[PDB]
């Protein structure tokens, strides 16, 4: 099965990007709140020329998984760690609050 | 390699800690 398919169910509005690592994917992340959707990893920053800002990555964007590990209830530590895991191209699922 | 520093578009500072 597609363990991440459940989550355009979930988020409607929720996109899925490819974004090779080369280097790294250009983004960092913070464990944060959002008034809309409650507690989860966010994109905080994201690197001018990088591969997840030409994909369209935004900060603010909530992460709701990494290839095929879902990061709906993640925490800091186990987020961050299957992002600098990952290699090639990095699958994301991400959600822009608007 | 590219360099471990880059541009946040946040700040404008040039940081590392890239993900």
């Amino acid at each position: 099965s597609d363990e991440t398919k459940f989550i355009f169910d979930q988020f409607p509005k929720a996109r899925t990007v490819q974004v090779r690592k080369e280097g790294f994917l250009g983004i960092m992340v913070i464990y944060g709140k959002h008034a809309e959707v409650g507690s989860g990893i966010f994109i905080s920053d994201l690197r001018e020329g990088s591969n997840a800002e030409l994909a369209g990555v935004k900060v603010g964007d909530m992460l709701l998984a990494v290839n095929q590990d879902v990061t709906l209830e993640s925490n800091y530590d186990d987020a961050t760690g299957l992002l600098k895991r990952a290699e090639g191209v990095v699958t994301m699922i991400l959600l822009t609050l608007k | 390699g590219p360099g471990s520093r880059g541009k946040s578009t946040v700040t404008g500072r040039m940081i590392s800690g890239w993900l």
